[PDB]
């Protein structure tokens, strides 16, 4: 009826993707076997959107996972919600990438591409209406950064249609572990623009911030991480997933928050994170989840709002709850930030409502917004490329790959266009 | 209470090593407890072997 | 310490013994047994009266003040003093002197326009 | 057919309320409910309790009045007391801040946001109303909210009805003992608007009522309930014509005109009679001549001034209870034959008789025995005006060294309003000492 | 409707 | 509806602070876990003015407790009543004053302050009306009276209109633990002088010469010097929380006690101070408070009122009596010393009562007074701190801090023109 079918690529998108079928798992009641040992009927309703039914009673994630190293996979097997998974649904080259963009996009990639878009095609024809395409990867990968934005290319010539949406790792500045990071960056980043309906970034140091000080947790593990980014996920189809007093979904949401085709980049964020101890003193409220997800620290990725202008922001919520201190407190959020907010869009704030809360709590918050501020890091990608570039360093890996000099020069040139675009509608008069 | 309180006399400041060993001693106490009381609120009736 | 023990200060938690050992009466419990059932069995409602969920009580709901002055033998709040004893019996109500508009009960009716027909069942018998 | 609005402003206003609406609901017969035992159906007197209380659809009688305050715990205590169903809740009408004894905050500042919901309240009760005789209002001089929001509701009242009467009840600072510092500024900035916007006003110093109760009553250890109880008494003196019937009935307009001579002296004193304890009430026989003679004597004068030293301009006596009118004239008599009481030369015939049927009730926690009859005096006399001379001289001494200034120009009123209503109070002064010649 | 635990976790 | 914040700064201030709210949660009935288990419910009705609400009927402090050194924040911390607080309200920094002003003022100052205001400000909007403000501090620390001045800076331009109250400790001479104490006092009094709607002068000397006398306790700590501090404070604020015959509250007094803005330090008393054995020879009566804080030894400060004229006074009475006898003992005290009264004023007595008495006693009254005899104290500190700066001794450790000289003139110039104004309304 509204299927949603979750790409899986490289390893930090299978990690990722793992810890989200372990989270939407818990929340439909679906133990590690493949039964269903939920309470309520309202967990059994909707099943159908992740999960496809299998003789015994069985479901089993409707989710391709891919890379070009087989390693990832035995993880992914070993996991608590390893065999949950078909084995059919594992594409598994034989070697990697090793960072390198053009290995995974070009070379190397054209022999995996085929039993994806197979097995994306049997999926595909599996749901009667699908509503689209959910896909995890990272930036900075080999495979994810590479072969993944083939696989867009590919699939948005199949269905031009179906929503897609890239819930994308991207690496930050400060904190960095490949070299050639902006490379496959730049490399990636006029792919997404190209087709792409809307992108989340989600950055790594961020997250880490929030382990530091909003929950202060002494070893935060990549399962934080994930964990957090599988909540985010969860979030934003809990409306399409349940029955709201205002339903949505991805199109609701998208059609609403994309002004122009060029901007549809986003930052997410997560209301109720609370340390143990800042759990005894606290009077769980919408008042203090909106002034929880308002605060530009608990921003899931590395661009503080204050430098730019919020274009579109969007509230899900999860939970039992009374319209009105939403609809009065996004009304003063908007009035007191004015200078945060553009002039030529009036309310520019959309809300969502689902009834049902998330396990093991009563009230949630998932903030989805486009502002200005993104625009920092797209440049600072630029200052690190551009700077690396101009001394022809570490190009030979990709030159012996078969490609020009002018692709470089062009994907530079589109994201140089964009965050032109983007400052010139930064100053806009009304 | 007295592992939470014991967590409530804790140093809001923990720059040792051996202060952030014992944070973590309670949190093992905490989880654990808060999981047998949830369980056991499930049902009234325990039918156990 | 022993000598850092306070030279007069003795201020339990704030409850006291029998009623005599009060200024008030009608000694009874906290209302709550466990402090985890506090914290963590919270409620999935919101009540609608109340703006703040926090704010249980901020329109007098559940709280019967009234009831406890009237209960206690003196009226502790001075407001509450001047209306007390008049559950004591007092003069009875003198009632003969007091106006009553004869000209609108007797002069002014509703309907029924009596003088057309008289036809009625068991009437104009005086 | 006669009707009378309250609009109680202030502390000492909500507690007079709270006095008097008991005094009135046990002088009806009703329960703090709100439904007497026996409306109409058993005989049943529809015009006893229109005065003050209003008919609802279910047969329940509201109160005829309007409390505010801009501080919530006076009228909260109304709001939890054992009238909590008995008053309207939207009629009790709250601010969060006050104005702390200022004039200047009480109408300029703080007065303005709930001006508009107080009048939109009385507009309210007038369309309840039918025929409206008056608003009696209470407040107190001394405290800022029942000074600045008095004199600016009035001051609309004035232009929202023209010739719908006005009764000012308040509080007059004592001339010895006080509760405020700065209570001289507020009463003089008060009298401009209590001169201009009202017909007849009975400001009343705590003091009087303190030597009374004390000396009379045999009450070593007075309250305030005690004060509340004798104003409510006066007041129910005031309006037992209205409520209940008698030989010579006597509505407002009527001492109205037969109390004020010229239109700027409209401050008479009232007085009460007789006030004993049941204990000495046992000995001593009570006519008519013993409690008119008690109502002259200055010691009963419920305002620290002594008659004596001026001249009575008009008296208006209102018995009550079983009294007869050739004991009335006796007691004229018997006035009238006394050098010490004096008379102007323009008033042969200063008095104004009315006389009532009923007695007055006695109040459950009340201090008077019952007494069979009983009378109030109403006296426009021209020995009040040392009061405002004393107070005239307390201004001055603050007004000297510019103290407590700072407040209310931080507020931000104009300074020379303080001497503007220095030179009209002066003027006042002069007029009285004009028709005492 | 019913929990059921292990004599281990019971223990 | 009408609320207080408590700010909390020095180690003075954080002791003091961490008594007064152990004392009004035995008035209200709040428990070292945080529930209510009083037995009236007028003790639950107004406790929002100091308590913010939680899940499950917990009650959380509005107290923001800074200091520059984290030692002192686990004594509190480790107090019996330290579990209430909420340790986001916990901000504090790394390294101390060292009892320099200009340190706390200026240089450990900027990095601190911004996190303080934040949580302020947190605050402040939860409540809907905000009455204003509250801070205890000592003027002889390098936080409370250096910070602290900074503090209350920045607020007034932020909340003007908000009524700000400090229950400041003031040095003395004749016991002293400072050195530098009279250039950072100095340095604070023009802090004051400048923001501030009222000021209560408190000292420790006279505070330790009740224990003394009054009250003949062996071994007076400082745990009975705070509570007596402490239960001033509840009697400040006692008609607010509680409904009582003549209410009043912080504002009602404010006006009333402040003839012109410069002059607002006040001499605040406890009346029913009364040694142990005297309890047995005693008659609980109203006129036996009313000689025991017209007496100077009842006062908790440093200076005679017998040298100096009353220029305002005040006595709040908690507990139920009537309101005729106070009034006489009010005009019985005028008239009989009427020569310690300014002429300019009469009636310069302005009284409250309460009806909800305080626990562990029927009757209690606090006294607030502005007198002359504050002109006293003032002067002492210059006499110390003119022979300081005419040697510039220990002037390397502020000259450390970058800032100038002319600071050290202007404050003893403010000073002198305080004193000077105070002297010519005597
Ligand atoms: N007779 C009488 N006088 C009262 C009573 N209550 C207060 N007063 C007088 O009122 C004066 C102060 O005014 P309040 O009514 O107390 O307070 P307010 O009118 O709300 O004005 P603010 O003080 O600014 O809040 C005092 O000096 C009292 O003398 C009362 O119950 N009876
Ligand atoms: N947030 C997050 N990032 C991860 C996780 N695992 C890996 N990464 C990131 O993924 C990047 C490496 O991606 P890579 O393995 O080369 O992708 P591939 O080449 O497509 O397989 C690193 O920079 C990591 O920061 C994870 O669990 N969480
Ligand atoms: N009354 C009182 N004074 C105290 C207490 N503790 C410390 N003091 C005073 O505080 C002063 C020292 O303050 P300090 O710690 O330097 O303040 P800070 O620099 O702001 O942290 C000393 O002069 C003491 O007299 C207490 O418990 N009660
Ligand atoms: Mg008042």
């Amino acid at each position: 009826m509204r299927e949603i079918v979750h790409l899986q690529a490289g390893q930090c998108g299978n990690q990722i993707g793992a810890k989200f079928w372990e989270v939407i798992s818990d929340e439909h009641g679906i133990d590690p076997t493949g039964t269903y040992h939920g309470d309520s009927d309202l967990q059994l309703e909707r099943i159908n959107v992740y999960y496809n039914e299998a003789t015994g009673g069985k479901y089993v994630p409707r989710a391709v996972l891919v890379d070009l190293e087989p390693g990832t996979m035995d993880s992914v097997r070993s996991g608590p919600f390893g065999q949950i998974f078909r084995p059919d649904n594992f594409v598994f080259g034989q070697s990697g990438a090793g960072n390198n963009w053009a290995k995974g996009h070009y070379t190397e990639g054209a022999e995996l591409v085929d039993s994806v878009l197979d097995v994306v095609r049997k999926e595909a024809e599996s749901c009667d209406c699908l509503q689209g395409f959910q896909l995890t990867h990272s930036l900075g990968g080999g495979t994810g950064s590479g072969m993944g934005t083939l696989l867009i290319s590919k699939i948005r010539e199949e269905y031009p249609d179906r929503i897609m949406n890239t819930f994308s790792v991207v690496p930050s500045p400060k904190v960095s572990d490949t070299v050639v990071e902006p490379y496959n960056a730049t490399l990636s980043v006029h792919q997404l623009v190209e087709n792409t309906d809307e992108t989340y970034c989600i950055d790594n140091e961020a997250l880490y911030d929030i382990c530091f000080r909003t929950l202060k947790l002494t070893t935060p593990t990549y399962g934080d991480l994930n964990h957090l980014v599988s909540a985010t996920m969860s979030g934003v189809t809990t409306c399409l997933r349940f029955p709201g007093q205002l339903n949505a979904d991805l199109r609701k949401l998208a059609v609403n928050m994309v002004p122009f085709p060029r901007l549809h980049f986003f930052m997410p964020g997560f209301a109720p994170l609370t340390s143990r101890g800042s759990q005894q003193y606290r009077a769980l409220t919408v008042p203090e989840l909106t002034q929880q997800m308002f605060d530009a620290k608990n921003m899931m990725a590395a661009c503080d709002p204050r430098h730019g202008r919020y274009l579109t922001v969007a509230a899900v919520f999860r939970g039992r709850m009374s319209m009105k201190e939403v609809d009065e407190q996004m009304l003063n959020v908007q009035n007191k930030n004015s200078s945060y907010f553009v002039e030529w869009i009036p309310n520019n704030v959309k809300t969502a409502v689902c009834d049902i809360p998330p396990r093991g709590l009563k009230m949630s918050a998932t903030f989805i917004g486009n502002s200005t501020a993104i625009q920092e890091l797209f440049k600072r990608i630029s200052e690190q490329f551009t700077a690396m570039f101009r001394r022809k360093a570490f190009l030979h890996w990709y030159t012996g790959e078969g490609m020009d000099e002018m692709e470089f020069t062009e994907a530079e040139s589109n994201m140089n266009d964009l965050v032109s675009e983007y400052q010139q509608y930064q100053d806009a008069t009304a | 209470e007295e592992v939470h309180k014991e967590f409530q006399s804790l140093s809001v400041f923990i720059d040792s090593v051996p202060k952030k060993i014992r944070k973590q001693k309670l949190e093992k106490e905490m989880k654990q407890l808060e999981h047998d009381i949830s369980v056991i609120e499930k049902h009234k009736i325990i039918y156990i072997a | 310490p022993i000598s850092a023990l306070p030279a007069f200060s003795y201020i339990p938690p704030r409850h006291q013994g029998p009623k005599e050992r009060s200024y008030f009466s009608r000694e009874g419990q906290t209302g709550i047994v466990s402090l985890y059932d506090c914290v963590f069995k919270r409620r999935l409602d919101y009540n609608q009266k109340l703006h703040r969920d926090d704010r249980e009580h901020a329109k007098n709901l559940g709280l019967h003040i009234n009831e406890e002055e009237q209960e206690r033998t003196v009226p502790v709040l001075m407001s509450s003093v001047y209306g007390k004893r008049i559950n004591q019996p007092i003069e009875p109500l003198n009632r003969d002197y007091g106006h009553v508009s004869h000209v609108k009960t007797d002069f002014y009716r509703k309907n029924e326009i009596p003088s057309i027909k008289g036809p009625g069942f068991g009437h104009i018998n005086p | 057919m006669r009707e009378c609005i309250s609009i109680h402003v202030g502390q000492a206003g909500v507690q007079i309320g709270n006095a008097c609406w008991e005094l009135y609901c046990l002088e009806h017969g009703i329960q703090p409910d709100g439904q007497m035992p026996s409306d109409k159906t058993i005989g049943g007197g529809d015009d006893s309790f229109n005065t003050f209380f209003s008919e609802t659809g279910a047969g329940k009688h509201v109160p005829r009045a309007v409390f505010v305050d801009l501080e919530p715990t006076v009228v909260d205590e109304v709001r939890t007391g054992t009238y909590r169903q008995l008053f309207h809740p939207e009629q009790l009408i709250t601010g969060k801040e006050d104005a702390a004894n200022n004039y200047a905050r009480g109408h300029y500042t703080i007065g303005k946001e709930i001006v508009d919901l107080v009048l939109d309240r009385i507009r309210k009760l007038a369309d309840l109303c039918t025929g409206l005789q008056g608003f009696l209002i209470f407040h107190s001089f001394g405290g800022g909210t029942g000074s600045g929001f008095a004199s600016l509701l009035m001051e609309r009242l004035s232009v929202d009805y023209g010739k719908k009467s006005k009764l000012e009840f308040a509080i007059y600072p004592a001339p010895q003992v006080s509760t405020a510092v700065v209570e001289p500024y507020n009463s003089i900035l008060t009298t401009h608007t209590t001169l201009e916007h009202s017909d007849c006003a009975f400001m009343v110093d705590n003091e009087a009522i303190y030597d009374i109760c004390r000396r009379n009553l045999d009450i070593e250890r007075p309250t305030y309930t005690n004060l509340n109880r004798l104003i409510g008494q006066i007041v129910s003196s005031i309006t037992a014509s209205l409520r209940f019937d008698g030989a010579l009935n006597v509505d407002l307009t009527e001492f109205q005109t037969n109390l004020v001579p010229y239109p700027r002296i409209h401050f008479p004193l009232a007085t009460y009679a007789p006030v004993i304890s049941a204990e000495k009430a046992y000995h001593e026989q009570l006519s008519v001549a013993e409690i008119t003679n008690a109502c002259f004597e200055p010691a009963n004068q419920m305002v620290k001034c002594d008659p004596r030293h001026g001249k009575y301009m008009a008296c208006c006596m209102l018995y009550r209870g079983d009294v007869v009118p050739k004991d009335v004239n006796a007691a004229i008599a018997t006035i009238k034959t006394k050098r010490t009481i004096q008379f102007v030369d323009w008033c042969p015939t200063g008095f104004k008789v009315g006389i009532n049927y009923q007695p007055p009730t006695v109040v459950p926690g009340g201090d008077l025995a019952k007494v069979q009859r009983a009378v109030c005096m109403l006296s426009n006399t021209t020995a009040i005006a040392e009061a405002w001379a004393r107070l005239d001289h307390k201004f001055d001494l603050m007004y000297a060294k510019r103290a407590f200034v700072h407040w209310y120009v931080g507020e931000g009123m104009e300074e020379g309003e303080f001497s503007e209503a220095r030179e009209d109070l002066a003027a006042l002064e002069k007029d009285y000492e004009e028709v005492g010649v | 409707q019913i929990t059921i635990i292990p004599h281990a976790e019971w223990e």
